[PDB]
């Protein structure tokens, strides 16, 4: 990657998989080297080794390299030091959740648990920021309301709350979009949706411009154009 | 600013931010970056402190921000283990207390014979699980003379600064509080205290008192939001807080609290730049200033 | 039929300008089912 | 006086004249009145406190003067001005449907409310 | 050790050793070093839960903690079709069940789930040392998923399974032969099976 | 092990606490409306009671009871069942007409000469005259209510906004009105059959009052119960918290033993 | 069941399931009253409380230590006894009658003792 | 919770017994003296003294026992094993004091 | 009465209590206060038990109260660690069972 970045001068898009294996491997040869292991057996040199890898990868003026580093969070506990050490070094975290996968949503990315510090308002522009703030609030409200709907009942919810829930269920399944490499893991061809188109489409939903569209016609489809088309399909 | 274990890219942004806000011309960045070796990391706060001594000794004032002592600890752990010293509690060296204490006592407010030098310090510790139970937090909490404990929920709820004031304390506190600001914010502590308690019974609206508290409290909470990287002048802090104390903001719509704030400030700047200058120079609020301020607040509140 | 059934029907009929409060409509709307019972043994509940 | 009550607000507790439609025809009550029990029919009702008169449309109920010179009226729902044109039209249509289809008692009452409203 | 089991190419004679590791968990501690290590190496987890063993699934497989990363590509084509929403139903059952033990007034949707879900778990229940032919697992899953057993009372589900298979063995043994032979369910076969199942609802 | 079983159970307890908290608060909101209805209704009822007293009405036996279909409204179901049980020693074979599913199960057990008529679906709804009227109409026909020289109604009188005391009152049949003497200071000729009209009207008017009193008591019980729940849950949180803390310390001791083994190397 | 017979295994199965339920509802029982549990569950709870107590049996060697004359009961008798209890046959007599005593016949007798 | 009369009786006894259990530090008691006290509680005669006054009963009972007949205690002092006579004497004595 | 790991003052109060209740004339007190050296504390219960055996081996009935063996455990822990023998379970010596059982 350095050769590409530097000497071929070009931009890159590095991918590493899985960096927990990088931690584990290092832990093993620390113990083989006789070094006294630190917390949860992880190498005493864990920090500097992680640091060396991470620091080496960066956007210079010679080039730009965009790492995507997979991390495996053992037993889904990221309070375990090895994920936590990596957590510092990485710019744009993404959390994939078993639950969301189980709900049948592929991407399995849990939106409220994913955090990217590139969601700064200026960087993505004010409109994008505001729309995304509204989405985040809407979903967070829906999650809060899940408890009320489940036990206390769906009917005791306010008209305002009910509209927020109905939109949230639509948004939740509007997230669901197929993946081209999961024509193998599903069969539905994936959809590459433009950045502008996504911003636009989520805005529309929040306004409820497509609240005349079935919930399942948001489910596992691409853009707004597809959502409208799938409304017709379900109608038929 | 003592950038410990911070990636060179983050510190580059930091440097850039400082240049952007034209703050480079009094800033010093002592840097032991993520890549920089654990011995360098060990001596990095020590080095930084030494820079501070020159200012402090010169009797001038300065602020050293050790960010973060948590990464300092890890480096000490690495260093210690490699030097084959047994690791202390929570596998952090036994004498980590001694190390941290040495650093934090090298910040001081000198005697008047020593020309009343000041080296303010503000250590930063990152709690990785939010557990103050953890050994490195516990030690530091004991050493420090106050703590500010920011909470994740507040951050998520878009309260920036995400300080949870219940879990923030200052052990020097009101000794170092502007007289004006002291006057207009004893009440504020009490109002927020009630608002916090009655927030958990607002899930609802029952007593007239609880709803009154809620209106005052919610508007206040909204008021104390601040968009990051915009600082605020004290002469403009005091009017806003006065309004809240006098509950004039209660009527103002929650969404319009923000709009109110900037407008109120500009209104105050146009109408009464006499007040602002008076606040600045007096540093305390005369009965006449609180009088004038009330009139102004009412007038602005009407519009 | 019963006198109070007459009075009831009158209240219902009055619930038939034109427009009236929710409490009236609720007082003239019932989701209950009178469940004939016996002994345990229950002839099937039919709407009330 | 008049004590008038409904299960959502008690309208009166001293009322000067009360005009009631009763199974004794029409009754007017002023202050002291000898103590009776009278069924209030589905009605056009007037309650007057002074000369000021409030006009009520009533689903019937019961009237019982208590021996303390208070006219205790309890009724299911009362206003007349609120009840009074399209609703009368609807009641005419509803009356037609009700005529064919207890169904008799319903139709008698339906006609009565429609008529009593028509009087307004 | 583990990577020496693989499906090889046909220019490698199409060999394939399949491996099944067995790991005891000391108090179910999967963060123990040996359990953590193995989980990474393997391509699936087949978590067994003790409470569910007692609850009567014997063997009991906690399906929440069980994954098969490779997944269907070895699942019978027919069996894939039928068990498609079996996962969804169970997942919904899990959420609903948590609410259900607080036993408050149930949302109609939740008690549909609850009733269906209860039957599904009971349907799954295994009997030690007695495998079942896939040709005769396809009917049972069809019946359950197509909600024919949702109505049928929880107690006599165990009776129903045995009897249904016997009934198909008696009457629709032609159908069973087809499921065995063709291994994917045709429209006609799905309908035939539906008719058979429907008939066996009332027995 | 210890650690996970503590944590999972502690999480369950947390989730329960949160739900019961939410319920308790929502219950308080709801309680205000329930009580509000009960005031206006009770005032209306008292005007009729003024007659019954002055009439000196002086009432087999019918038992009517009021509870909700709904649960998690404290111990209403069994406390009302208990106050019924005391008066079900006053005629075991008495026919109980049960408005509400929950009390029904308990009473049905206490004697199976009880549930003859029952009304399901009042429990979800608020007190409403129409319901009372239909119930009255069915009571007259089905139970031949007027035939019984006694009627007794059971409900929960909502004594204070934190209490409920189970209560009963007697509904006066048309026979009762006839032979009460100081009915004569009130007047009717024969133009109306005031016993036959007033019985029916107060059958509903009294019943509505009983329902209103009950409904407020129900919501009050739910509030009370969910508050006490929060306390019970807190205690378990604390007990498992101490266990959590101890379990945490021990693990650190094991880790220190591992590091000490490395020191032995 | 290939060893001790299907009937034995079935009886044991029900005991295990019932007790596991009882252990399961221990949290709920504490947070919310046992009264405020489902009707189906309350039967289970009552049965389980009985089963738990039933499992007792004074030892002969420690007849002294317990202070209760020892109880040794036949295996064939045991299966029968539990079968009945599971069918709720003897569910109608005190919970304490099942406590620290042996066989079903003894429970009946202890009911007579308690009744006095 | 619903408390069956059987459980309630046990609870009533249990609580009363708990009062009986209590001792006052640095005051040791004779073995002989312990025998009547335990008889009373086991035979449920401490129903006859409300829980608050159980302590009063105990001391008074001991004073009673010595005054009424220290013969019993002297017998338990030497014999150390109850006889039918001692058992009856205890039934009689306990009922007598319990009444007063 | 073996007083192990106890403040010398507290023991003196105990002695005075016993002598107030004039019980001293039939009793021995062995004392191993907190101040006294940790190995000496380790050897303290064993030594006391020897004295008891002389009474026992007169065929005379006796009693020995070892208050508190928990402080013997801490003492043996100190000794073991200072003998640089690897910590046993719960960091208390591995021979702690043997110590108590003997």
């Amino acid at each position: 990657a350095e050769y590409f970045r530097d000497e071929e001068g070009q931009d890159v898009l590095l991918f590493i998989d899985n960096i927990f294996r990088f931690t584990q491997a290092g832990s093993e040869v620390s113990a083989l080297l006789g070094r006294i292991p630190s917390a949860v057996g992880y190498q005493p040199t864990l920090a500097t080794d992680m640091g060396l890898l991470q620091e080496r990868i960066t956007t210079t003026k010679k080039g730009s390299v965009t790492s995507v580093q997979a991390v495996y969070v053992p037993a889904d506990d990221l309070t375990d030091p090895a994920p936590a050490t990596t957590f510092a070094h990485l710019d744009a975290t993404t959390v994939l959740s078993r639950g969301i996968s189980e709900l049948g949503i592929y991407p399995a990315v849990d939106p409220l648990d994913s955090k990217s510090r590139l969601l700064d308002a200026a960087v993505v522009g004010q409109e994008h920021y505001d729309v995304a703030s509204k989405v985040q609030e809407t979903l967070q409200t829906y999650k809060s309301l899940q408890d009320i709907i489940a036990i206390l009942g769906m009917d005791e919810l306010s008209e305002q709350d009910k509209l927020t829930v109905e939109r949230a269920r639509k948004i939740q399944r509007f997230l669901s979009q197929p993946f081209a490499v999961a024509e193998v893991f599903t069969g539905i061809p994936g959809k590459l949706v433009r950045l502008k188109d996504t911003v636009a489409s989520f805005k529309a939903v929040l306004e409820g411009k497509y609240d005349n569209i079935p919930e399942h016609a948001f489910y596992m489809v691409g853009g707004i154009e597809d959502v409208v088309a799938k409304a017709e399909k379900l109608a038929a | 600013y003592v950038a410990v274990g911070q990636k060179r890219s983050t510190v580059a942004q930091l440097v850039q931010t400082l240049e952007q806000h034209d703050a480079m011309k009094y800033s010093i960045i002592v840097a032991a970056t993520a890549s920089e070796a654990a011995p360098l990391q060990y001596l990095a706060p020590f080095t930084a402190a030494s820079i501070g001594e020159w200012f402090r000794d010169n009797g001038k004032h300065a602020l050293i921000v050790y960010d973060d002592l948590s990464k300092q600890a890890v480096a000490y752990r690495q260093l210690s283990l490699l030097l084959r010293r047994p690791p202390g509690r929570e596998a952090y060296p036994g004498d980590v207390f001694y190390l941290h204490s040495r650093l934090l006592e090298r910040a001081a407010k000198l005697s008047e014979k020593e020309g009343s030098g000041s080296l303010t310090a503000l250590p930063v510790i990152e709690t990785q699980g939010g557990d103050v139970s953890a050994y490195i937090p516990t030690n530091v909490i004991s050493i420090t003379d106050g703590q500010i404990f920011l909470e994740a929920e507040l951050f998520y709820k878009g309260i920036r600064p995400a300080i949870n004031v219940g879990l923030s304390v200052s052990r020097v506190g009101s000794a170092a509080q502007v007289k004006a600001l002291k006057q207009v914010a004893g009440s504020l502590k009490l109002f927020l205290a009630q608002y916090r308690e009655v927030a958990a019974f607002a899930q609802s609206d029952l007593d007239a008192s609880t709803k009154q508290t809620l209106v005052r409290g919610e508007r206040l909470t909204q008021l104390l939001k601040q968009n990051q990287y915009s600082p605020l002048a004290t002469e403009e802090q005091v009017p806003l807080i006065y309004a809240g104390v006098n509950g004039h903001l209660d009527g103002i719509e929650l969404s319009r609290i923000g709009e109110f704030e900037s407008s109120f400030l500009s209104y105050l700047k146009s109408n009464h730049n006499e007040l602002l200058t008076e606040i600045r120079e007096k540093g305390e609020l005369s009965k006449e200033l609180l009088a004038s301020l009330k009139s102004a607040t009412e007038s602005f509140v009407a519009t | 039929i019963s006198y109070a059934a007459y009075l009831n029907v009158a209240a219902q009929a009055i619930r038939s300008t034109e427009l009236q409060t929710a409490s009236v409509l609720n007082r003239s709307q019932t989701d209950a089912f009178y469940t004939q019972y016996k002994n345990a043994s229950e002839p099937t509940p039919i709407t009330k | 006086k008049l004590q008038f009550a409904l299960p959502h607000e008690t309208l009166y507790s001293e009322v000067t004249q009360v005009n009631l439609p009763a199974k004794s025809g029409r009754i007017g009550v002023l202050a002291n009145h000898v103590p009776t029990v009278e069924q209030l029919l589905p009605g056009v009702v007037e309650v007057m406190e002074g000369s000021n008169s409030k006009k009520f449309f009533i689903s019937g109920g019961f009237a019982t003067v208590q021996p303390d010179s208070q006219l205790c009226v309890t009724a299911i729902e009362a206003p007349l001005e609120s009840f009074s044109e399209n609703i009368k039209n609807l009641l005419a249509e509803a009356k037609k449907n009700v005529s064919s289809s207890r169904e008799a008692a319903e139709a008698a009452i339906q006609v009565e409310v429609l008529e009593n409203l028509q009087s307004v | 050790l583990l990577e020496r089991a693989a499906k090889l190419s046909e220019k490698e004679g199409s060999g394939s050793l399949t491996a099944l590791p067995v790991i005891e968990t000391q108090g179910g501690d999967v963060s123990a070093y040996i359990p953590t290590n193995v989980i990474s190496i393997t391509d699936g987890q087949i978590f067994l839960e003790a409470e569910l063993f007692y609850k009567g699934i014997r063997p009991a497989i906690n399906v929440g903690l069980s994954v098969s990363r490779v997944g269907s590509a070895a699942q019978v084509k027919a069996l894939k079709q039928v068990a498609g929403s079996l996962k969804l139903f169970l997942a919904q059952y899990r959420e609903v069940a948590a609410f259900a033990q607080f036993g408050s007034d149930l949302d109609a949707s939740t008690k549909q789930t609850l009733v269906r879900g209860e039957r599904l778990t009971q349907l799954l229940k295994q009997n030690q040392y007695s495998p079942l032919a896939t040709e005769e697992q396809v009917p049972l899953i069809y019946a359950g998923v197509n909600g024919h057993l949702d109505g049928i009372e929880l107690s006599r589900i165990g009776e129903f399974e045995s009897s249904f298979l016997s009934y198909l063995k008696s009457n629709h043994n032609e159908l069973l032969t087809e499921i065995r032979e063709k291994g994917e369910l045709s429209k006609e076969l799905l309908a035939s099976l539906k008719s058979a199942t429907e008939s066996f609802v009332a027995t | 092990a210890t650690l996970k079983e503590v944590e999972m159970r502690l999480k369950s307890i947390k989730n329960i606490e949160k739900i019961t908290k939410t319920m308790k608060i929502v219950a308080s909101t709801r309680l205000s409306k329930a009580e509000k209805a009960k005031i206006s209704a009770k005032k209306m009822d008292e005007a009729e009671q003024l007659f019954y007293k002055n009439a000196e009405t002086k009432n087999k036996e019918l038992i009517v009871a009021i509870t909700s279909d709904k649960g998690l409204c404290g111990s209403i179901h069994s406390q009302l069942a208990k106050a019924v049980r005391r008066h079900l020693n006053d005629q075991p074979n008495a026919d109980i007409v049960t408005i509400g599913d929950k009390i029904k199960m308990q009473l049905l057990r206490t004697h199976p000469n009880n549930i003859k008529l029952s009304i399901n679906g009042i429990g979800k709804d608020a007190p409403t005259f129409q319901e009372s009227a239909l119930i009255a109409d069915k009571l007259l026909s089905v139970m031949k209510a007027g035939t019984y020289p006694k009627i007794s109604i059971f409900y929960n009188d909502p004594v204070s906004s934190l209490s409920f005391e189970p209560s009963e009152k007697p509904i006066f049949n048309a026979k009762t009105i006839e032979q009460s003497p100081s009915f004569g200071k009130f007047e009717i000729d024969t133009d109306a059959n005031v016993p036959r009209d007033l019985f029916e009207y107060t059958l509903a008017n009294q019943m509505l009052t009983a329902m209103a009193q009950g409904y407020a008591a129900e919501i009050s019980a739910r509030r009370n119960a969910m508050d006490n729940a929060s306390k019970n849950a807190g205690d378990m949180i604390n007990r498992y918290s101490i266990l959590y803390n101890r379990t945490r310390q021990a693990v650190i001791t094991n880790e220190l033993v591992d590091i000490i083994t490395g020191a032995s190397s």
